[PDB]
């Protein structure tokens, strides 16, 4: 296995910020999406083990 | 009033390997247990510095660009102070960083200076230790004028009887000239020496002028006390710089060398 | 409630068995702390903006505004001012700030060559007497003064560099007087044919058109890099709390977390610590020379457990990296980014390995797993 | 962007302006986590194998 | 040598983690893997 | 940008114009660089198969 | 600078060819009071 890590897509890119959280969803589903794909490998992780 | 004292004509400089002398904290952050890069003028590792050593004395003019390393072992305080300037005659301006037992006074007047400028100890004159002008004939026209006190001060050590290196940088950038120094008690005769200390920031003035030469300032048919200058030139390099868990530059890399 | 946004988040009326991600907690800022230097004494704008005459171009004139208070919304509130262009930062947002030092620079100029001053322009104000840095931040200010620099006979007095052999670097001036060889010959001495004096006169007389009248120029050359700060916008600080979290202010680093007294030793000539991150985590506070450790207040992942809805409605909740002890404490009487404190019940808080588990009873028997929670723990629904 | 701090740009700029700034933070940042979690699904599937 | 095992947080790991980048449990921690093995 | 060509954009305009021009090759090639390596790791995974 | 100029209806071309210009002779000038280039800086038109 490898360790699991999640990110805050919103923290990460905005950190506490509310006027640039209203500029990133004017991205779309991008950051569920790469939620989704990093909760995908953590699962595994435990799949593997 | 120049005592002219051309008894010395130009001598072919001596020479000496700097080792690891030349770092400094290039902003004012705090940073711990870090390897931090950082793009900036620094004195390249193992350079060859001039190296000077006021019968024996010593006080050429030197060129100045991109900036200096100075660095002096030294008893009783010879080493008084610094000129810079483009032309030195009155074609432009020109720049005064004079030190005395305490105060500094920095000035940018359009001086012009006698060929073999100096300044004693005014034993006599028409008193004791008068203002330090006699460098310069001429100044009407001042631009900027600053003062300060506590600048650089000797240290007990059983009283001093081990050469104290004192190191100095002196830089410029867009209108701005900026200053950084320390201290250490060393016992080598006659060589600076291998080891490690970053200098501290110390004053920063916006003279708005271009610099293309600067030259020292050392006290007093006459006798005087004998001690080694250092001079380096900066360079642009990039060093990695090993911050300690203290936030002192404890270690570095000349990723050039 | 915590099902109603796993609900949102699977985009479904109905959820199947499991664990599943929603928002982060993030524990909202108490109250707001402002600090700046206790300076009191306001800057020298009037002299600076208003003095009875203003130096050349070849030789533009350069004040030091330091240890004050200055109010550039007494400035921005003048209709006075013809232009008022700031190049890296708002006009409206110099009250909210602070800088290592302001440079008021002073001169004066024909009303069309304003264009020229701007930062990265080029023409010959711009390229031979006068020249902003292209990565300048400061503001640019200027107003006609025709009734005020042009007497009937012309203003002379007022004059410009006309020839320089390069274009001088960023916030240069030059008094030099060195006759100018604009044809190949070595000229000398004082004057001759291609052979001209570098300095010339502006024709200003009250007759002059727009564009050709005195305007006087005002750049407020400020640099804001975080050295310690001299020159603030008027805010009144306020005192400073510890280890509750706040928006914070300091020197016009605005940011949010919980300070701290630290054991970080700054040097006398340091006032701010940066992370990896390039983000601050220490600072010198400017009314008391002490050093504050910056933590970003609490927060993690909050996950919801779930069996079927299909089977019930009853969840748990997984503050994901949380000692709960934090949990009690986060208590709605005041805001956070999710609502439901519903959960905050207690008397069933269990302090897991990977977290804290709200809303399941800690059982001492041992089963084969069903939703797993981390750490050796998993969850199921019985009776 | 003229700084890579959020709160400098929205303590300097006003909105219009700060928008076009943060969107270069955005967008990079974007970019970076886009990076960041291709590389893992890449070693996810290797220590999968 | 170790980094980052997500247990219970209260350096370059503190970085990380104040920008949003949370390390999560392995479900079997290395008691449990000892008692497979 | 105005042309594909980083020295004519360089010949052509002075730095704050060029600037903007710069940044779109730059922007466009970093991305086709990040295309490239990704679609060499997921062949280097076939590969390694 | 010559004499008379064509109303737009009928605006005038003239083909500059075969020869050495000098823009800097033109830029340096005050009289043009707009002088706007839109694929080149006026400043490079020297080096080009
Ligand atoms: C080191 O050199 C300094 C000058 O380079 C020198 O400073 C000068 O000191 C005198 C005496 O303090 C000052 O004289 C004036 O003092 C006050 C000022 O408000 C007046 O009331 C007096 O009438 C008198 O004009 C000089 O003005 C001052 N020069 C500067 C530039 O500040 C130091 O005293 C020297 N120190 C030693 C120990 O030699
Ligand atoms: C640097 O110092 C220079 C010497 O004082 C000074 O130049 C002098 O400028 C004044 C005018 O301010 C001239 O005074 C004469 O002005 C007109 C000229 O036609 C006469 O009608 C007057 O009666 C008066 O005599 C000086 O002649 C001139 N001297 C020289 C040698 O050029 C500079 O202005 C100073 N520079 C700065 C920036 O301060
Ligand atoms: C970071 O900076 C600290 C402050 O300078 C430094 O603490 C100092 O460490 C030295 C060496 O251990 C101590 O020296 C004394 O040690 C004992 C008493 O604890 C005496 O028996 C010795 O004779 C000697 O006098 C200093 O007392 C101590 N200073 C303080 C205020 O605690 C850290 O060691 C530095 N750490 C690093 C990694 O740089
Ligand atoms: C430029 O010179 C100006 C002339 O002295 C000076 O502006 C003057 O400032 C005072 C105080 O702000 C104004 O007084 C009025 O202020 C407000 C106006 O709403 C009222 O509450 C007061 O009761 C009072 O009426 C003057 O009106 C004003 N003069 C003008 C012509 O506007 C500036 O201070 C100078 N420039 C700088 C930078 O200081
Ligand atoms: C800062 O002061 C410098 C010293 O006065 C000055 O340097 C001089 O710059 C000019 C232009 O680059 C040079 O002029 C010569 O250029 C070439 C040789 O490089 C010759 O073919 C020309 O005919 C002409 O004589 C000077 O040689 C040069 N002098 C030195 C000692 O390097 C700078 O101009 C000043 N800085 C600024 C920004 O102007
Ligand atoms: C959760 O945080 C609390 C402190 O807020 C921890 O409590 C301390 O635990 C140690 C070790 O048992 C004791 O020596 C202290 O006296 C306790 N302090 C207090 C104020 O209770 C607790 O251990 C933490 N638990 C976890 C799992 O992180
Ligand atoms: C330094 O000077 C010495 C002679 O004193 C010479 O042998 C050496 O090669 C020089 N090195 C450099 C890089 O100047
Ligand atoms: C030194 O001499 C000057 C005259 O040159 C006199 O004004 C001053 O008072 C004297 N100071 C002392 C301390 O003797
Ligand atoms: C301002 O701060 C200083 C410390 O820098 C403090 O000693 C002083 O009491 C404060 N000023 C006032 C008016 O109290
Ligand atoms: C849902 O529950 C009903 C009984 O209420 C049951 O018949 C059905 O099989 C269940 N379906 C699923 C997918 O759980
Ligand atoms: C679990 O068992 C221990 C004794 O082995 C006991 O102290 C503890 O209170 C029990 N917990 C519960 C929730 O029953």
């Amino acid at each position: 296995s490898m360790t699991k890590t999640s990110v805050d897509c919103t923290m990460y890119i905005c950190g506490d910020s509310t006027e640039c959280s209203n500029l990133l969803l004017q991205y779309g589903s991008f950051c569920t999406q790469l939620n989704r794909a990093l909760t995908g490998i953590a699962v595994e992780q435990d799949k593997n083990t | 009033q120049c005592v002219n004292l051309r008894t010395r004509t130009q001598l072919p400089p001596a020479y000496t390997n700097s080792f690891t002398r030349g770092v400094y904290y290039p902003d004012k952050v705090f940073r711990s247990s870090v390897l931090h890069s950082t793009q900036d003028l620094f004195l390249p590792f193992f350079s060859n510095v001039t190296w000077f050593h006021a019968k024996r004395f010593d006080n050429p003019v030197l060129p100045f660009n991109d900036g200096v390393y100075f660095a002096s072992t030294e008893k009783s305080n010879i080493i008084r102070g610094w000129i810079f300037g483009t032309t030195l005659d009155s074609k432009t301006q020109s720049l005064l960083i004079v030190n005395n037992a305490t105060n500094v006074v920095i000035k940018v007047c359009e001086f012009q200076f006698c060929n073999d400028p100096f300044l004693d100890v005014y034993y006599h004159k028409n008193n004791k230790s008068w203002m330090e002008s006699g460098v310069y004939s001429s100044a009407n026209n001042c631009t900027f004028e600053y003062v300060s006190q506590p600048f650089l001060m000797d240290l007990e050590g059983k009283q001093g009887n081990f050469k104290n290196l004192r190191e100095f940088v002196f830089k410029n950038i867009d209108g701005y000239f900026k200053i950084y120094s320390k201290h250490t008690p060393i016992n080598l005769v006659r060589d600076l020496p291998q080891g490690f200390s970053a200098l501290e920031p110390l004053v920063d003035l916006p003279i708005g002028i271009n610099i293309t030469r600067f030259q020292t300032l050392l006290a007093l048919g006459w006798t005087a006390g004998a001690a080694a200058y250092y001079v380096g030139y900066l360079q642009p390099r990039t060093f990695l710089l090993k911050y300690n868990e203290n936030g002192t530059i404890t270690d570095a890399v000349d990723c050039a060398l | 409630d915590p099902l109603s946004e796993t609900k949102c988040t699977l985009k479904s009326f109905t959820v199947e068995k499991g664990i599943y991600q929603t928002s982060n907690f993030r524990v909202q800022p108490t109250e707001s702390i402002v600090r700046f230097p206790n300076i009191t004494n306001l800057c020298p704008f009037g002299e600076v903006f208003n003095a009875t005459r203003f130096a050349s171009v070849y030789a533009w004139n350069r004040k030091r505004i330091s240890n004050c208070v200055a109010d550039y919304s007494v400035l921005y509130n003048s209709a006075s001012f013809s232009t008022f262009k700031c190049y890296g930062v708002s006009p409206t947002k110099l009250n909210d700030l602070c800088f290592t030092n302001v440079y008021a620079d002073s001169f004066v100029i024909r009303g069309d060559e304003v264009r020229q001053i701007a930062p990265g322009q080029t023409g010959k104000i711009a390229d031979y007497n006068y020249k902003l840095p292209d990565d300048f931040t400061g503001c640019v200010i200027a107003w006609n003064s025709n009734n005020l620099d042009s007497k009937v006979g012309g203003n002379y007095n007022y004059r410009y560099r006309l020839f320089r052999k390069s274009n001088l670097k960023p916030f240069e001036r030059d008094i030099s007087t060195e006759i100018y060889q604009a044809g190949s010959k070595p000229c000398n001495g004082v004057e001759g044919f291609n052979c001209y004096f570098p300095l010339q006169s502006y024709g200003f007389q009250p007759t002059n058109g727009v564009g050709y009248q005195p305007y006087r120029v005002v750049v407020l050359s400020f640099e804001l890099l975080h050295a310690p700060a001299t020159v603030c916008g008027p805010k009144k600080s306020t005192n400073l709390v510890k280890n509750k979290c706040v928006n914070f202010n300091f020197n016009g680093l605005t940011g949010t977390g919980v300070l701290t007294e630290s054991n970080k030793k700054f040097l006398p000539f340091q006032q701010f610590g940066r992370d990896i991150a390039d983000t601050t985590d220490a600072v010198r506070d400017p009314q008391t020379l002490e050093i504050l450790d910056i933590t970003p207040c609490s927060f993690g992942g909050v996950s919801v457990i779930t069996p079927g809805t299909n089977t019930s409605n009853q969840v748990a909740v997984l503050y994901q990296g949380v000692n709960c002890t934090e949990v009690p404490v986060a208590i709605h009487a005041d805001q956070l980014t999710p609502t439901w404190r519903v959960y905050s019940t207690g008397s069933n808080v269990f302090q897991t390995r990977a977290g804290c588990l709200i809303g399941a009873e800690h059982v001492n028997n041992s089963y084969e797993c069903d939703i797993p929670i981390g750490a050796g723990i998993c969850a199921s629904y019985q009776t | 962007a003229i700084s890579s701090v959020l709160n400098d740009i929205l303590s300097r700029l006003d909105k219009v302006e700060a928008e076009v700034q943060i969107d270069r933070l955005i967008t990079g940042r974007l970019q970076s986590l886009q990076t960041y979690v291709t590389q893992q699904l890449i070693r996810a599937a290797e220590i999968r194998a | 040598t170790l980094a980052d095992a997500g247990f219970i947080k209260q350096d370059l790991i503190c970085a990380q983690k104040f920008n949003g980048l949370t390390v999560l449990p392995p479900l079997l921690t290395d008691e449990m893997i000892a008692q497979y093995t």
